[PDB]
Order: C-alpha cells, then sequence, then structure tokens
C-alpha cells in the first residue's frame, strides 16, 4: 500500500542525459500573421462541426 | 475575465462587429480556417479547427507536431474518431488571461493549421 | 525551477513514501511500475511530466491521433513524437500555482494510466 500507485511499486530514479535534454526542449517562435489576414466573424457553421459541437458541447 | 468579456475584447482587437448575444460557442474565420472558441471545461478557454492533413505524412510525422515546447499555446493535433475528422486545438486557463491572451492563442492555432499544409 | 518546484516535488514524494533527496534535481525521475516518468518545471510556472510509451504497431495514424482529442480533464496526456531523439513521447502539463488537488499525484497517475492504455495491443 504505502509507496505505491496504480498497483505498482514506486521509486525515484536519476534522470539520464536524454530525459534532461528533452525536458528543456524549446522551439523558435514564428513571426506574426493574424493582423495580415482576412478575418471575419463566422456567419454559419459547417455540417461536420455542428455534430462535433453538439456532441461534446 | 468571464467568457463573454474575453470574447468581446478579442473581437474588438480583430475589428469584428460585436454580436448582440455572445453564444457559448463562437466562430471566427481567419483566412481559410474556420476557428471555434468555447469554455470547456469550466474555467478553460478552448479553441479548435478542422485542418486538412497530408496523406504522405506518416504517424511519426503527424505525432511530431504534438511535442511540447516553451509555449503552452502550441496547438495539439488530434482526431475525432466518431466524426472521422482531424481536430487541431489549444487551451489555456480563463483565470490567468490578460488583455492579449485570446488573440495570441488564436494566432498560434491558425499558424498551427497553416503549417499542416 | 525554484522553491515552488522543490516544494511540489517534496509534497509528492511524501505522498509516495519516498525519501526526500538532499538535493532536488531539475528533472525528477520517478519509476511507477514499468514506466519511467519525468517531472520538471517547463516553462516557468508549469509542471510538465512525460514518459516514453510502448506503441502498438497495429495502430494506424487515426487511432493514435484519437487519443489526443480534448476532454473535460486538462491532465489528459498528449501522445507525440520527438523527431530529434526518435522516441514517442506521452506528456501532460498543469500550472504550478494551480495544482490539481493541491498536488502532483493526480497528474502522475493520469500519465501512467495513459501509458498503460497505449501498452495494450487490442
Amino acid at each position: 500500500s504505502v509507496g505505491e500507485m496504480s498497483g505498482r511499486s514506486v521509486s525515484q530514479q536519476t534522470s539520464d542525459q536524454y530525459a534532461n535534454n528533452l525536458a528543456g526542449r524549446t522551439e523558435s517562435p514564428q513571426g506574426s500573421s493574424l493582423a495580415s489576414r482576412i478575418i471575419e466573424r463566422l456567419s454559419s457553421v459547417a455540417h461536420s462541426v455542428i455534430g462535433f459541437i453538439q456532441r461534446m458541447f | 475575465y468571464s467568457f463573454e468579456q474575453a470574447i468581446t475584447q478579442l473581437f474588438q482587437q480583430l475589428s469584428l462587429s460585436i454580436p448582440d448575444t455572445i453564444e457559448p460557442v463562437i466562430g471566427v474565420k481567419v483566412g481559410e480556417f474556420a476557428c471555434h472558441i468555447t469554455e470547456h471545461p469550466v474555467g478553460q478557454i478552448l479553441m479548435f479547427t478542422l485542418p486538412s492533413l497530408d496523406n504522405n505524412d506518416e504517424k511519426e510525422t503527424l505525432l511530431s507536431h504534438n511535442i511540447f515546447s516553451q509555449d503552452i499555446l502550441k496547438p495539439i493535433l488530434s482526431w475525432d474518431e466518431v466524426g472521422g475528422h482531424p481536430v487541431l486545438w489549444n487551451r489555456q486557463p480563463l483565470n490567468s488571461l490578460d488583455n492579449n491572451s485570446l488573440y495570441t492563442q488564436l494566432e498560434m492555432l491558425v499558424q498551427g493549421a497553416e503549417r499542416l499544409q
């Protein structure tokens, strides 16, 4: 019981080089683009969207 | 911020006419992508769109788009099994929004959609 | 990281009956059963957890992507791929100033449950 979760024994483990590197993963940002585009307030909703919407909303 | 105030501010930044009534699910059209904004679950602002995927892309290539970065607004590529459609989405807490949060989120979502082309 | 990360990890270790290290490294390794999981603060103010899952080759793209659909639980893990290291990566994330059940226990449990599901080979 104590020292366990998901019916499995838990223990601390020293993180390796790959884990330490993946943990700090960053991605260079992309320049702006929203301001330079045709933006409009949706006048209607697609068919596949209504179902999806009403299905999980 | 309440959902209604966030949306209203967003529309104003986008120079969009403010709806007489702000529905629970808002739809905005940016270029070719019809985006949808809503509060789900409670306290979270969810945005999503249905992109067009490339056949050539294998599972590894498609999954590569979902790796985490330093930007929590980076969108997640998924699939809606029931409807048979791919779904690209991002999400952030309503309680930590500032004036530019929803605009940034929408920008990140669309940029994510465009990349998938 | 910083004090907040240190405190969160310490609390988690207490709830897991793990001895508290004299030094808390930036990327904490916790092995839960057969799953080696990692916990770190990245970016600042966010607790990120991840593990390298075992994927079923009989699962196609649509099936794998389906696991990533949003739900009512923000701790639901995301399945992705790390091209640089060539490994599939399963991860979840939550605000450090807004921890579920004021702890990391539930986030870790949701990650391992996500891994267990993927291990399954229909």
